[PDB]
C-alpha cells in the first residue's frame, strides 16, 4: 500500500529536521567527492555546497513522512517550500 | 544495650486508653499492672503511689482506672510471672523472673536483691508519659 | 424545618433531573424546567405537607431531531422511590415495570442507598438499561460548573467517521471512565465516543474526544 | 457566594456558620455522671430550676454536661439546638433537659429509657465525637476574605467588583456545593481529586493544569501554556488521575525496555 | 521523572501529539498547532472597553451621514455614502466583530486581553507604516471590498492542519479561532483606514507578510 501524490494532507514546507537531514546528507554525499549540481563559485565547504545547492532545489532527493497509522506521503526536495 | 518501651493505647477520643510495655525478647505487650505485681506490688492504689504521686491528682488516676480493669485478671505476684512466661510448665516463671533481673531495665541493676528500684521508675515512667498525655 | 430543606433539596435534584433528561436528547420544555418552589410544592406536596415522592415519577419521549440521529434511543421512565433503604422487594417490582412497559432506559432515583442484593439484578435485562441515581448526587447539576466543558455524545457512524479521519484505533483515543459523573450524567456505554468542547486560551475553541470503557 | 448577595457579607456568614463544622465536644467545658435518683429531685442545688420549670421509668445515673459560654457565641448556637441535637440522635432512650440561654450555668442534663454505670460513658463517648451541631464534615475552618473580582459593568467597561468568599481549612466537595445559599458553579477545590471525582475527568483536568500553573506562577516565574498542558494532558488521558511515578505511567502498556 | 513521563511525546505529521503507542494525547499541538517560539503577547482590544468605544472604534455605518468615513480617509468616500450593498458587507463585519467580543469574554471571563499568541501584527503595520512611508494626511487607496473581503480571505490561508475532510475542517477553524479574533479586531475597516491609514499596496503587503508569519509559527513535525 502507499498514499497517491494527491490528496496528500501534510504540510508543503519543509520541516526544520527535513532541511537539516537533508543538507546533511548531501554534504555527507560531497565530502566523499560526489559530483555537485550547481556552480561552486568559490565554495569549498560541502554544508556550504549543499546549501546552496538546497537554494537551487537542485538536490535530487525525497522525503519519506510517516503518519502514525503506518501510511507515508512522498514529498520531493523540489516539491516542498523552505521559508526558514 | 536494651530498650524499654511504654505504650499508651487508644489516642483522644478512645475509650480503651490502656497502657501496655514492651519487654525484652517478649512476644505481646504486657499492661504495666501485671509489671508491677511481677515486681511485688500485687494490690491496686500502692501501685498508683508508685505512679501518681499526690493524691489530690483525680485526672491523672482516672486515666489509670482502664488499666487497673486491664490487669483485674492478675490479681497475683506467681500469676503475673506466669503471665509474661506465657508470653516470653513453671519454667517459664523462672524465665520471666530472669527478664526482669537481667533485662528489664539492666541500667539501674542486673542483680536479684532489687525490685522496687524498678517498680518505682517504671511508676516514674508512667508519670511523665501521662503528664504528656494530660498537656501539662 | 426538615421540610422545607428536603422539598427544596427534592425539587433542585427534580429539576437537575429534567434537565439531564433533556440533554440525552428527550423532549423537555425549557418552561417546564424552571419549576417554581410555589407550583413543585401547589403539584406535588399534599395538604397536610408530605411530599408526595411517587406523584413525580414520569415518563420522556425521544425528539424527532434525537430520532434523526439515535433512531434506536425509545422513551426513557424516571422514577422517584419513597422506600429509603432500597432493597431488592422494590427492585423486583421496577425492573419488572421496566420490563412489561417495555422502556430503553430506566432511571431509579433512591434518596439513601441500594442494596447489593438488588443492584444485582439492574444489569440483567437486555437490550434496556437501568441506571441508579442518588438524590444527594442529583441536587446540584455538575455540568453546570465552570470547568466542566459540553460533552457530545456522537453516533457509531460519527465515531467511525472519526477513527478513519485520525486513522486511529480504539485503544489510541483518550479514555473516559464509565464511572465519571459526566458519563453517568449522559449514560454513556461502553465504546462510546464523547466530542468534549472545551475552551481554549492559545485557540479558543479545542475539540478532544473521549471514549467510553 | 450567590450571585445576588455578593456584597452583603451578613449572609456570608451565615453560610460560614451553615458550613463551617462544630462538634458537641468543641463547645463543651465538662462532663459528669452523678448518681441522682429521683428524677423531680436533684442532688445538685444548681439544677433544681431547671427540673422545677421542665414539669408542665427512667435510670438514676445522670449525664451531665457543661458548655463553655464563649464557644456557644462563637458558633452561634442554643441551648434548644444542641438539646435537639442530642434529642434526635438518641431518640428515645435518652431523656434529655438543658437550661435556657438566659442562665448563668449552660447546662445539659441525660438519663438512659445490670452494670449500667460503665454502660453510660461510651455514651457520652459518642456524645463528644460522633456529633455533629452543625455545618459539614471535614470542614475543619472556614474564613471570609473579600476578594476584589473583574465584572463587566453594564455601561461596558471592566470595574472591580470585589464579593465575599469563603476560603476553608479542610475538603469536602460532595456536600458542601449542595448548599442552599451559594453558587455551586464557581465552587472550587485545590484538591484536584475530588474536583475529578465530583465534576468528571475534564473538569479534574482543568483543576489540575490550574494547580500546576498555579505552582509555577507562585514562584514569579512563567512557562508557557502547552508545556503544562502536555503534561496534564498526559496525566489525565488515561481516564482517570496517572501519577508522574512508578506507580502511574510506568505500568502504562508501553515497551518494556522504556 | 517529567522527562521520563513525557519522553516518548512528539508531534507527528498531521500535528497530532501523539506517543510511541500511537495514542492521542492532543489531537492539535498545544490546541492550536504552533510552535512556542513564535508567539508572543498580544492585547485583544475587543474584549476590553465599553460597548460605546467599541461602537466609536469599529461601526461603519455608510447609511449614517455622521457615522460614515469621512472622505479624507477613504478615496472614493463621497460616492460611498448610503451604498447598501457595502453596508450589508459592513454590517456583516460588524456583526462577526461583536460574536468576537461576546466569545472572548465568554472564553477569558476576567477581561484579559494579553495573550500570547503568533504574529505580531502591531509590528508588521507599524513596519508598513515605515517601508511605504504613508502620511497622515491622504486618502487611502483601498476599497470596503478590498479591506473586508480582503481579511475574510485572509482566514482561508491560515492553515494549521491540511485535510479534506470535515473533522478535519473544523479542528482547523477552531484551532484559528482566536487568532482570527485577533486578526478581524486589528484589520477592521475602521481601524485599517482611519488608524492605519495603510494603502492598497501596503494592506496586501501586510496580508501576505501575515500570512507568511503565521505559517511560519507552525510547529515543525517530528518536535520532541
Amino acid at each position: 500500500k502507499a498514499i497517491p501524490k494527491d490528496q496528500r494532507a501534510t504540510t508543503p514546507y519543509m520541516t526544520k529536521y527535513e532541511r537539516a537531514r537533508i543538507l546533511g546528507t548531501r554534504a555527507l554525499q560531497i565530502s566523499m567527492n560526489a559530483p555537485v549540481f550547481v556552480d561552486l563559485e568559490g565554495e569549498t565547504d560541502p554544508l556550504r555546497i549543499a546549501m546552496k545547492e538546497l537554494a537551487e532545489k537542485k538536490i535530487p532527493l525525497v522525503i519519506r513522512r510517516y503518519l502514525p497509522d503506518g501510511s507515508f506521503e512522498d514529498w520531493s526536495v523540489e516539491e516542498l517550500i523552505v521559508d526558514l | 544495650i536494651s530498650t524499654l518501651q511504654v505504650k499508651l493505647y487508644g489516642r483522644e477520643g478512645s475509650s480503651a486508653r490502656t497502657i501496655k510495655a514492651t519487654l525484652p525478647y517478649i512476644k505481646q505487650d504486657i499492661p504495666i499492672v501485671i509489671i508491677f505485681r511481677a515486681l511485688g506490688i500485687i494490690p491496686d492504689g500502692e501501685i498508683l503511689e508508685h505512679i501518681c504521686y499526690d493524691v489530690n491528682d483525680w485526672q491523672m488516676l482516672e486515666m489509670l482506672k482502664p488499666c487497673v480493669e486491664d490487669g483485674f485478671v492478675i490479681q497475683d505476684r506467681e500469676t503475673a510471672l506466669d503471665f509474661i512466661g506465657r508470653r516470653g510448665k513453671e519454667k517459664r516463671i523462672q524465665y520471666a523472673k530472669d527478664i526482669l533481673q537481667k533485662e528489664f531495665l539492666p541500667h539501674i541493676t542486673q542483680l536479684e536483691g532489687f525490685e522496687s528500684r524498678k517498680a518505682f521508675f517504671l511508676g516514674y515512667m508512667i508519670n511523665r508519659l501521662l503528664l504528656c498525655a494530660l498537656d501539662r | 424545618q426538615e421540610n422545607e430543606r428536603n422539598i427544596s433539596r427534592l425539587w433542585r435534584a427534580f429539576r437537575t433531573v429534567k434537565e439531564m433528561v433533556k440533554d440525552r436528547g428527550y423532549f423537555i420544555t425549557q418552561e417546564e424546567v424552571e419549576l417554581p418552589l410555589e407550583d413543585f410544592k401547589a403539584k406535588y406536596c399534599d395538604s397536610m405537607g408530605r411530599p408526595q415522592r411517587k406523584m413525580m415519577s414520569f415518563q420522556a419521549n425521544p425528539t424527532e431531531e434525537s430520532i434523526s440521529k439515535f433512531p434506536d434511543m425509545g422513551s426513557l421512565w424516571v422514577e422517584f422511590c419513597d422506600e429509603p433503604s432500597v432493597g431488592v422487594k422494590t427492585m423486583k417490582t421496577f425492573v419488572i415495570h421496566i420490563q412489561e412497559k417495555n422502556f430503553q432506559t430506566g432511571i431509579f432515583v433512591y434518596q439513601n442507598n441500594i442494596t447489593p442484593s438488588a443492584m444485582k439484578l439492574v444489569p440483567s435485562i437486555p437490550p434496556a438499561t437501568i441506571e441508579t441515581f442518588n438524590e444527594a448526587a442529583l441536587v446540584v447539576n455538575i455540568t453546570h460548573h465552570e470547568l466542566v466543558p459540553k460533552h457530545i455524545r456522537l453516533s457509531s457512524d460519527e465515531k467511525r467517521e472519526l477513527l478513519k479521519r485520525y486513522r486511529l484505533k480504539e485503544s489510541q483515543l483518550p479514555r473516559i471512565q464509565r464511572a465519571d459523573p459526566v458519563a453517568l450524567y449522559l449514560g454513556l456505554k461502553r465504546g462510546e465516543v464523547v466530542k468534549i468542547i472545551r475552551k481554549s486560551e492559545t485557540s479558543g475553541r479545542y475539540a478532544s474526544y473521549r471514549i467510553c470503557m | 457566594l450567590e450571585p445576588g448577595h455578593a456584597a452583603d457579607q451578613e449572609q456570608a456568614k451565615l453560610i460560614r456558620s451553615a458550613i463551617e463544622h462544630t462538634t458537641l465536644k468543641s463547645v463543651t467545658i465538662a462532663s459528669e455522671i452523678y448518681y441522682d435518683p429521683d428524677p423531680r429531685s436533684t442532688v445538685i442545688p444548681e439544677d433544681e430550676e431547671i427540673i422545677q420549670l421542665h414539669f408542665s421509668q427512667q435510670s438514676p445515673w445522670l449525664l451531665r454536661l457543661e458548655l463553655d459560654r464563649a464557644a456557644m457565641n462563637d458558633k452561634d448556637l442554643t441551648m434548644g439546638q444542641v438539646g435537639e441535637r442530642i434529642k434526635q440522635t438518641f431518640k428515645n432512650d435518652l431523656f434529655v433537659i438543658w437550661s435556657e440561654d438566659n442562665d448563668e450555668k449552660l447546662i445539659i442534663r441525660c438519663r438512659v429509657v445490670a452494670e449500667e454505670d460503665h454502660m453510660l460513658k461510651k455514651i457520652e463517648n459518642t456524645m463528644l465525637e460522633n456529633i455533629t451541631l452543625r455545618g459539614v464534615e471535614n470542614i475543619e475552618r472556614v474564613v471570609m476574605m473579600k476578594y476584589d473580582r473583574k465584572v463587566p459593568s453594564p455601561t461596558g467597561e471592566y470595574v472591580k467588583e470585589p464579593e465575599w468568599v469563603l476560603e476553608t481549612d479542610g475538603v469536602n466537595l460532595s456536600e458542601v456545593m449542595t448548599v442552599p445559599g451559594i453558587d455551586p458553579t464557581r465552587i472550587y477545590t485545590n484538591s484536584f481529586i475530588d474536583i475529578m471525582e465530583v465534576l468528571g475527568i475534564e473538569a479534574g483536568r482543568a483543576a489540575l493544569y490550574k494547580e500546576v500553573y498555579n505552582v509555577i506562577a507562585s514562584d514569579g516565574s512563567y512557562v508557557n501554556y502547552r508545556h503544562m498542558a502536555l503534561l496534564v494532558d498526559v496525566m489525565t488521558t488515561q481516564g482517570g488521575l496517572t501519577s508522574v511515578t512508578r506507580h502511574g505511567f510506568n505500568r502504562s502498556n508501553t515497551g518494556a525496555l522504556m | 521523572r517529567l522527562v521520563k513521563a513525557l519522553e516518548d511525546i512528539m508531534v507527528h505529521y498531521d500535528n497530532t501529539t501523539r506517543n510511541s503507542l500511537g495514542n492521542v494525547i492532543q489531537f492539535i499541538y498545544g490546541e492550536d498547532g504552533m510552535d512556542a517560539a513564535h508567539i508572543e503577547k498580544q492585547s485583544l482590544d475587543t474584549i476590553g472597553g465599553s460597548d460605546a468605544a467599541f461602537e466609536k472604534r469599529y461601526r461603519v455605518d455608510l447609511l449614517n451621514t455622521d457615522h460614515t468615513l469621512d472622505p479624507s480617509l477613504l478615496e472614493s468616500g463621497s460616492e460611498i455614502l448610503g451604498d447598501l450593498k457595502l453596508q450589508v458587507l459592513l454590517d456583516e463585519e460588524y456583526k462577526q466583530l461583536v460574536k468576537d467580543r461576546k466569545f472572548l469574554r465568554e472564553v477569558f471571563v476576567d477581561g484579559e486581553a494579553n495573550w500570547p499568541l503568533p504574529v505580531n501584527i502591531r509590528r508588521i503595520i507599524q513596519n508598513a507604516q515605515q517601508t511605504f512611508h504613508i502620511d497622515h494626511t491622504k486618502p487611502s487607496d483601498l476599497t470596503i471590498k478590498d479591506i473586508v473581503l480582503g481579511v475574510k480571505d485572509l482566514q482561508e490561508n491560515l492553515l494549521v492542519l491540511r485535510g479534506k475532510n470535515e473533522i478535519i475542517q473544523n479542528a482547523q477553524r477552531d484551532a484559528v479561532t482566536l487568532f482570527c479574533c485577533l486578526l478581524r479586531s486589528r484589520l477592521a475597516t475602521r481601524r485599517v483606514l482611519q488608524e492605519y491609514r495603510l494603502t492598497k499596496q501596503a494592506f496586501d503587503w501586510v496580508l501576505s507578510n501575515i500570512e507568511a508569519q503565521f505559517l511560519r509559527s507552525v510547529v515543525h513535525p517530528g518536535e520532541m
